[PDB]
């Protein structure tokens, strides 16, 4: 147990900076009591310690010019805190007091995905480190501004995450308009003509004797960026409008919401030209397309112009959110027209089945597990409409843009929600040859309620069943890992491991390159065995495999250039009892190459057991 | 974030030293006065309490300005045991 | 005590150029700080005095979509050449006004070649319309005007000739304008406001001047709350 | 087996009678037998809920009667069935065991019937487990109750059937931590259990005869009774639960009042007219705002706080202990050598604190004074103590005191000397004082709110109402809840009781929807086109058209494809209201919000507050005597736990000095965790 | 309880001193103290 | 004819009781109605003052969680109540007032049973404050105070006697504040904002007096714009 420590509950807060936290005041005089007490002698507040401690140990007696030199101590430290379960590197993190009233801790919502903490109510402890090398390490590596990046992938762990995603899509996202299908005829004003009286709708697909245009793009050409936003300003068109702007002597075809973006970049990083050469200004902004953004914006401007660009992107997708305004109704529960259809002839092949089996040819089990596949097939068929549905009829609908934006929910998540929750499995195992027909938006049988409750069971008697212990992975990767720190810079061998660029799955030995997401993850941040020289490019022996490159040689084992890679490992390392710093490769919280002295062994277990708890319990197929 | 933080660590070979530095570095700092300051009078860090700029308290956060100007020089060898347990007291009061 | 009455709050302005200003105002009571940054910005959006381009007559087209023989610039890009371009006056009469610009050749073109007609001072000095090259001509008689906000051209009627076209009306000469609201402290109130707001302007008007209006055209609407006439309210009807 | 009482609330001490447990002397955890045992089985149906259970580690082992089970003579459950012959239902009604169950094919409770006879085609039935489409001349038992397949806990939450099982069970859960408002208010949508809850659990007075009231006070009521009977009952006033919160009736009758057997008197702590009052129904808009609902988070209109709606009455006990010792016997004083008087105040009364003071932290509840130091002066204050005048007194500062974080008010104190009135004393202990600490506790950035269909959230904000989002007329919204909290969730129950709110509020209605039976689709929006009226269709009567923002939104309604294009600006609005979504008005700018928000009633309750989850801070106090690791005190709270688990943490981080200090410094280091103060001072 | 072997704790890093420009002179605070006569 | 300024409007009321009051404001330029309309409701809901009561003493109880004999009502319930009582003071410079009530006996004590006060109107006197019973008796004081936003008892003492109650004091006597913005045409011009603040309160203020103060205060607020300073 720890003697300058504390806890609470935690309430959200989104004003808050990414390396700050909202604080009680309340909880900070207990723990920076001592360092307080002398500013309180160092000011009038007090003669001397004893009177200092004895003006605080009956609350009404405080007097208030007391946390006038709270706040005054504070300024500079740091606290941390850690959450249970601390199951990697990122459950502790260092962050600025903001002294707050009222008995909560306000917490900035970016290392929400990290400490992977929701607010109906976890709580947060709060340790104070004492010595002025304790703070030493605690700004310069623990604070949350400078661990963007994440330790098991590569990939930025500070990411827009919800309301900050639903936000920025709305906005960038361009709109599709029906009413007035594909037309073919002269320009002039004989276009707008039809909009005038309104035959053609003004975002509609349309192409006349020329090009391919809006109306869209004729009707609104605007000069400059601003000239745009002062015409959605006085409400003449939005940011989801289709339209044509100029800019740096370009002439283009997006719509404002775009640009708008383009511009909330450009500015809190800066440099527009770093800035607008990274913005995917093509599609709307989601939950990959931002991951990326970060990403480059941390490796083409530092990690300190990176922090304010989370908090911008951040400050946007809520705002925009609220006024966007979406919601959810029952009757944004879209159910397409076919399930219907679909259950007929589901219906009528049971039917057949049914018939085959009264009959003679097929055995108990040949008939069960035909059933099955049917459904397998159906409850697929009903998942695909229920989408296209969503594209081609409501493509603004709420559940369908959180699903899409990877701002929430999955597909089989909407499915049971318009299209049909489906086969149900018994508590022995073996599935009911009858599924649950209904969804939730019709509402279940009395007895579609009851199936559906033995594997909601068992999706519970699965994560309590590691929830007791499944720290037990990374105690046992710990125990054999530990020792191993980064000691040597370069361990000095010759040899090495090749990393495959091809599967041999499409079997047997078929041969077809793996997933990019595959190589990315032997690859990313290696160190050359071998000089690789492959598409009219050197990548010279003992170089450091920049992600650009990852994606280089790919681009050579596509080209049909390349189809190992003469990597170097810790599987080969030569370092009495630990791994040269060559030998490992990038740190991957940054991108630059590991510094010595990293607790790399370490790192290397939690990275591997802080996603067990979410690999499904046991065979289930 | 915390200032130039990209810039400082490129000063080190490795994360660790400038953490190991700016600490030391701070410890000395604070240790006689802030006596030692490589660093001008108008580069001193402040508040802004009562209304009035004072300078600030947080050791830790001078070194790191201080280091930043490039003033101050590190390495693994630079002088004996307690043998820099007297230069630093005499030129700059060690009371 | 607990305590009294609000301290006069601090209008912070550093000044930057013509085009862009920052208005920091603290502290303000709880609210406050949004209370006076819509209708402020609003007003900074729709009314200040502006001045723009609503028909521009054509030398060498009777249809707005040719590039006109001897520039390489189009007639869209060309119109657009003018909504950048700023117009300020020193005459209380004016409420329309018509000018002209003549080239052709291998020259440069700029703003100066429109005659300063009246007491129309025109701000920009070297802006660019377009560029000539042989013996391709053109000369123009474009209308301007007196006005305030922004106006589509199919939302305007009664054209200049049957050589010219109706155009888009960039009045306001405000172009953009920002204000982040912010808790502030006052010893023992963290519950108060502080209102930093930011304007862009066209370099007609200054920003501060922009800014000072507006607060104005607020101060001088607010007296339209005088003379009060009475009438009955409505019916129970149960 | 045998525990501390749940009463948190009426339901809560309800819930706990009808607990069953597989451990205590039956194999137990340590054994699991997981996956069996804990998976809810075929033989359950009417016999256990299937959806209500402990989280985590005690999972399916602890469970929860289903409402119409029944435990025969022997110990077997029971769920009742009505007997049908020849497709002909009667109300004969039979409870089979499990084992007789499985010789019959029950049909389900929702067949549709013509009178007592069955109008179906293919009948939906069990079959000992197995559901099959059957036809009536097979049947020959039916389902009672779409009820009788789920505990009382679960049968509370409207639209049951639209609620994924997992967020429901949550539901059924925190029904337990509903705390009794000051203004406990039933919910505008009911099941029909509410009634029968607060009766069966003696949460009211009831009157068990006919007669005229006689009496009506605050304390208590006499009636008398048509055979003669004048009996008095008190009005058990401001007692204190297990949990703290507040048991205790209020009368709901007037002074000679005619009355009929069964009628209310007195209302319960958590009823509203004998129906179960566990939460309250506020107006809510579902919708993103600025990120302070950023993960379940929730915002609160501060207009909350002054209605004293989500207030909560909570009582406190302390004690203090007058021990012998071997330095000699110890006192309650009130006399406290210290160096105030004026901090004295409140306390004269000869030890104990007078029965209606002001507490805060730190202040002095009971004073106390005992020997310690093994009867000499410190070498030091021996020559301290003579310069003041050396009395030393041999007594010390051991007063109970108010423990940080938060008391309240006083209002009743108990001084027991001697147990000679018939109280069992303590071996070595002269007398105890108690003393018992009231505080309203409104609500607050940190409470915790919930609702039946499972969501939980906290206080994240407490705006003013100046920034609401509100209706044309006016009325701004309640609370204000992040829609991203659903889709994932799959709970839209929460979405069907909106909906049904939005009308009841201006139909000024309540419903009663039964738990699969109840309100459809159809009628909904049929009475949402009632209500429609009420709301709209004398919004013009009063002289108002409709707005210039009305005009901007259902453009962009009529795109998003929620409304027709062609029809009446006015009746666009209708179709949308329907929908539940209306248009409401950023307080702030005073603009629209862009497409339409569904606002409506919904019902929720403020979740208890636990002591665990109490807010703490240690700056430093009280070491363990053996290990010399920090420990609690009852002033001082300890330290936080710093596993193995979070160690790894910074060592992964190269944390060095850090992680030393809190595995020295900070816990075991005797030595230096004084050399540290002392630098720090 | 020792220090940990690693991060700052890592006998590569730890042993990094500093020094001043001015106190670089106790360089020279040692260099003319030597040689009598 | 300076084409390009506009002409003073109409503005006109529509009062009913103390508690009613619709303000339109025919022709506003396109915008003008949320432009104006709004920030005045802000202001008009949060910052326009009034009077509430602070503190409650009762003969013989000494705190809220308290039953008086021969009283249904509990402490906390009659409170309740007279969180509702709404007051005048007709004299602007009047502070504070204690209003007080004795009553014994059969009877439902109503908000008229308070002792008169000289330029102090009782706005509601027959809101329900308790009902007493045979042999009930409750005398009591109740402290009131011209006040702004919401003062709640935890952030005042108060305490006028030592077994005072301070109460929960909500000031604003603006109890609800809409602004329809629909359209009017000037034959010409055909997108004109139609203001129309309508204020219900609580009979302490007149929406009219609530509407001029609010106005005023946005003026008065207007003021700090001049007289610069850089930074
Ligand atoms: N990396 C990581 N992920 C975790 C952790 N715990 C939960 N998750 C992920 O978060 C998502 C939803 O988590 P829950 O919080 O259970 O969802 P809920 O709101 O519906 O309850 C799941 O995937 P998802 O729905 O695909 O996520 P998303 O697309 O919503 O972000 C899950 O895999 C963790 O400790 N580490
Ligand atoms: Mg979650
Ligand atoms: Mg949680
Ligand atoms: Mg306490
Ligand atoms: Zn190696």
């Amino acid at each position: 147990r720890v003697d300058y420590s504390g806890r609470s509950v935690i309430v959200v807060g989104p004003q808050l900076k990414l390396h700050q936290c909202g604080l009680p005041k309340r909880m900070a005089l207990e723990l920076f009591k001592p360092f307080l007490l002398k500013k309180m002698e160092e000011k009038g507040i007090a003669p001397n310690v004893k009177a200092a401690r004895r003006m605080l140990e009956r609350q009404r007696d405080i007097k208030d010019e007391v946390w006038d030199a709270l706040e005054e101590v504070i300024h500079g430290k740091v606290v941390l805190l850690n959450r249970a379960p601390t199951l990697h590197r990122l459950g502790i993190q260092a962050f600025q007091p903001v002294l707050v009233e009222g008995q909560s801790i306000q917490l900035h919502p970016l290392v929400c995905e990290a400490f992977n903490a929701d607010f109906d109510g976890d709580q947060m402890a709060v340790h104070v480190p004492l010595s002025s090398f304790a703070q030493a390490e605690a700004r310069i590596q623990m604070l949350s501004a400078h661990n963007l990046l994440s330790p098991a992938s590569g990939e930025p762990l500070a990411k827009p995450s919800r309301d900050i995603i639903l936000g920025l899509y709305y906005i960038t996202q361009v709109r599709k308009e029906k009413k007035g299908a594909g037309l073919e005829f002269a320009t002039p004003e004989e276009a707008l003509a039809a909009h005038e009286r309104g035959e053609v709708a003004l975002n509609a697909p349309i192409k006349v004797a020329g090009r391919e245009t809006s109306v869209g793009r004729l009707k609104y050409v605007f000069a400059n960026p601003d000239e745009a936003l002062l015409a959605v300003a006085h409400g003449i068109v939005d940011l989801q409008d289709v339209v044509t702007v100029r800019y740096m002597g370009k002439r283009l075809e997006t719509s404002p919401g775009r640009i708008l973006f383009a511009r909330i970049v450009a500015e809190a990083v800066e440099d527009e030209k770093v800035a607008w050469e990274l913005i995917q200004l093509d599609v709307p902004q989601e939950k990959n397309s931002l991951k990326d953004l970060v990403y480059q914006a941390f490796l083409r401007l530092g990690m300190e112009k990176t922090a304010r660009l989370l908090d911008a992107l951040k400050y946007y997708g809520f705002t925009f959110s609220t006024t966007s305004g979406i919601t959810i109704g029952i009757d944004d529960a879209v159910i397409p027209e076919e399930k219907k259809q679909y259950l007929e002839e589901a219906d009528r092949k049971l039917l057949q089945i049914e018939q085959a089996y009264e009959m003679g040819f097929l055995t108990d089990r040949e008939r069960y597990d035909q059933i099955l596949q049917l459904w397998t097939e159906t409850t697929e068929k009903v998942t695909q409409a229920v989408f296209k549905n969503f594209e081609e009829n409501y493509p603004f609908n709420p559940l369908y843009v959180m699903a899409q934006s990877g701002a929430r929910g999955n597909p089989q998540q909407i499915r049971q929600l318009c299209g049909l929750r489906g086969l149900m499995q018994k508590p022995s195992g073996e599935t009911f040859e009858v599924p649950v027909r209904s969804s939730f938006r019709e509402g279940l049988t009395v007895l579609e309620y009851f199936i559906s409750s033995h594997g909601a069971r068992k999706g519970g008697a699965d994560t309590a069943l590691r929830t007791a212990d499944s720290g037990y992975l990374t105690r046992k990767l710990v125990d054999v890992t530990h020792e191993i720190v980064v000691r040597e810079a370069d361990c000095g061998t010759t040899n090495y491991i090749s990393v495959p660029l091809f599967q041999p799955d499409e079997v047997t030995r078929s041969l077809r390159l793996r997933k990019r997401a595959d190589i990315e993850a032997g690859l990313y941040g290696r160190v050359l065995a071998r000089e690789v020289e492959v598409l009219g490019v050197r990548l010279e022996e003992g170089r450091y495999l920049s992600m650009d490159d990852v994606h280089l040689l790919i681009k050579a084992a596509e080209a049909g250039e390349i189809q190992e890679v003469p990597v170097r490992s810790p599987l080969t390392c030569q370092t009495r009892y630990g791994v040269c710093q060559k030998c490992y490769g990038y740190d991957l919280s940054m991108a630059r190459p590991v510094s010595i002295g990293e607790a790399v062994g370490i790192v290397a277990a939690q990275s591997i057991g802080e996603p067990g708890t979410q690999l499904t319990m046991r065979t289930f197929h | 974030a915390e200032p130039g933080i990209d810039k400082l660590f490129g000063m080190v070979d490795s994360k660790y030293r400038l953490t190991v530095v700016v600490a030391k570095r701070a410890q000395q700092l604070l240790r006689h006065g802030f006596k030692n300051t490589v660093l001008e009078p108008e580069e001193r860090p402040k508040m802004q309490t009562l209304e009035g700029l004072f300078d600030d308290p947080n050791a830790e956060t001078w070194a790191m300005k201080e280091l930043l100007t490039g003033r101050l020089v590190f390495g693994e060898n630079l002088v004996p045991e307690d043998r820099l347990q007297k230069e630093m007291e005499r030129i700059y009061p060690g009371e | 005590m607990l305590d009294s009455k609000l301290k006069a709050p601090v209008f912070t302005v550093r000044t930057q150029g013509r085009e862009y200003g920052e208005f920091v105002l603290e502290p303000l009571e709880r609210g406050f700080g949004v209370t006076l940054g819509n209708p402020l910005r609003r007003i900074l959006l729709s009314s200040i005095p502006g001045t723009a381009v609503t028909s521009v007559y054509i030398e060498d087209v009777l249809h707005e979509f040719s590039t006109i023989p001897g520039v390489k610039e189009d007639v869209v890009e060309i119109i657009l050449n003018l909504k950048e371009l700023v117009v300020r006056f020193l005459n209380p009469s004016l409420q329309t006004v018509t000018l002209l610009l003549k080239a052709e050749g291998p020259k440069e073109v700029k703003a100066r070649d429109f005659l300063p007609v009246a007491d129309v001072e025109i701000m920009n000095p070297d802006l660019h319309i377009a560029t000539l090259e042989e013996g391709g001509r053109l000369n123009m008689e474009v209308r301007v005007d007196r006005g305030v906000g922004y106006v589509p051209a199919e939302k305007h009627g009664i054209k200049d000739r049957i050589n010219a076209i109706p155009v888009d009306a960039v009045f306001s000469p405000v172009r953009r304008v920002a204000f982040q609201v912010e808790d502030t402290r006052l010893g023992q109130r963290t519950d108060l406001d502080k209102l930093t707001l930011r304007i862009w302007t066209d370099g007609s008007v200054t920003p501060l001047e922009a800014l000072n209006q507006a607060v104005e055209i607020l101060r001088e609407h607010l007296t339209y709350f005088s003379n009060p006439q009475a009438a009955a309210v409505a019916a129970p009807e149960e | 087996l045998s525990q501390f009482k749940d009463e948190t609330n009426p339901l809560s001490s309800l819930r706990h009678k009808r607990r069953i447990s597989a451990l205590g002397p039956g194999g137990l955890t340590r054994e699991r037998a997981g996956f069996d045992v804990r998976d809810v089985h075929r033989t359950h149906y009417g016999r256990i809920c299937p959806v209500e259970t402990p989280e985590g580690a005690n999972i399916g082992l602890i469970t929860s009667l289903a409402a119409y089970a029944r435990v025969d003579e022997l110990g077997f459950i029971r769920t009742p069935y009505r007997r049908v012959v020849g497709g002909v239902v009667t109300d004969e009604v039979v409870y089979m065991t499990a084992t007789e169950e499985d010789r019959y094919t029950i049909a389900q409770a929702n067949t549709p019937l013509e009178g007592n006879r069955i109008a179906a085609e293919r009948v939906v039935a069990r079959r000992k487990g197995e559901p099959v489409i059957v036809s009536p001349e097979e049947v020959e038992f039916m389902d009672v109750s779409p009820k009788q397949v789920f505990s009382v806990n679960t049968n509370l939450i409207p639209f049951l059937e639209h609620d994924d099982a997992n967020r429901a069970l949550m539901g059924s859960n925190m029904q337990t931590q509903a705390v009794p408002l000051i203004r406990a208010q039933a919910p505008v949508v009911m099941t029909g259990l509410e009634e029968r809850v607060v009766r069966d659990s003696l949460a009211a007075l009831y009157a068990e005869e006919d007669g005229e009231v006689a009496k009506v006070d605050g304390n208590r009521i006499v009636v008398r009774y048509e055979d003669g009977r004048l009996v008095e009952y008190p009005l058990r006033r401001f007692y204190r639960s297990n949990q703290g919160t507040a048991l205790d009736q209020r009368p709901r009758v007037v002074v000679g009042q005619r009355v009929r057997k069964g009628d209310l008197l007195a209302d319960g702590p958590a009823s509203e007219n004998g129906f179960l009052a566990l939460g309250q129904n506020v107006l809510v808009a579902i919708m993103p705002f600025d990120g302070y609902n950023f993960e379940d988070a929730i915002v609160i209109s501060e207009e909350l706080l002054k209605r004293d709606f989500y207030t909560s009455i909570h009582i406190e006990r302390y004690e203090i202990e007058a021990r012998d010792t071997k330095l000699g016997p110890e006192r309650i004083t009130r006399d406290i050598p210290h160096l105030s008087e004026a901090a004295l105040r409140d306390l004269d009364e000869e030890g104990v604190v007078r029965i209606g003071a002001e507490v805060k932290p730190g202040d002095i509840l009971v004073g106390r004074t005992s020997f310690k130091g093994e009867s000499e002066p410190t070498p030091e204050e021996r020559l301290l103590r003579s310069i003041f005048g050396e009395k030393a007194r041999d007594v010390k500062d051991t007063s109970l005191r108010v423990p940080p974080g938060e008391g309240g008010i006083v209002v009743r104190t108990v001084r027991l000397r001697r147990g000679d009135p018939g109280v069992e004393l303590k071996p070595g202990v002269r007398e105890v004082v108690r003393v018992y600490v009231a505080q309203k506790r409104k609500l607050q950035v940190g409470d915790k709110l919930a609702n039946r269909h499972g969501n939980k959230g906290v206080v994240a904000k407490i705006l003013p109402v100046e920034d609401m989002p509100h209706l044309p007329d006016g009325t701004p919204v309640d609370v204000i809840l992040n829609p991203l909290g659903v889709p994932s969730r799959m709970n839209l129950g929460q979405i069907l009781e909106t909906h049904l709110g939005l009308a009841g509020y201006f139909l000024g209605q309540r419903y009663i929807s039964p738990i699969f039976d109840g309100a459809k689709e159809p009628e909904i929006k049929e009475l949402l086109a009632q209500a429609f009226e009420v709301y709209f269709g004398k919004r013009k009567g009063e002289g108002f058209g409709v707005d210039k923002r009305e005009v901007e939104v259902l453009r962009r309604a009529e795109k998003l494809g929620l409304v027709t294009p062609g029809k009446t600006p006015e009746e666009q609005l209708k179709e949308l209201f329907l929908q539940g979504k209306v248009v409401l008005y950023d307080g702030r700018t005073g603009e629209p919000i862009e497409g339409p928000i569904v606002v409506g009633q919904m019902f929720i309750m403020k979740l208890y507050h636990m002591v665990e989850d109490k807010m703490h801070a240690r700056s430093t106090g009280p070491y363990s005597l053996i290990t010399q690791q920090p420990l609690g005190g009852k002033a001082q709270f300890g330290g936080q736990r710093f596993g193995e688990m979070e160690v790894w943490a910074l060592e992964a981080y190269g944390a060095a000095h850090t992680l030393q200090e809190m595995l020295t410094l900070k816990s075991d280091d005797i030595e230096g965790r004084n050399a540290a103060y002392e630098a720090i001072i | 309880g020792r220090l940990i072997p690693a991060g700052t704790g890592s006998d590569f890093v730890r042993f990094t001193q500093v020094v001043d420009q001015k106190t670089l002179k106790a360089i020279e605070e040692a260099r003319k103290e030597a040689v009598e006569a």
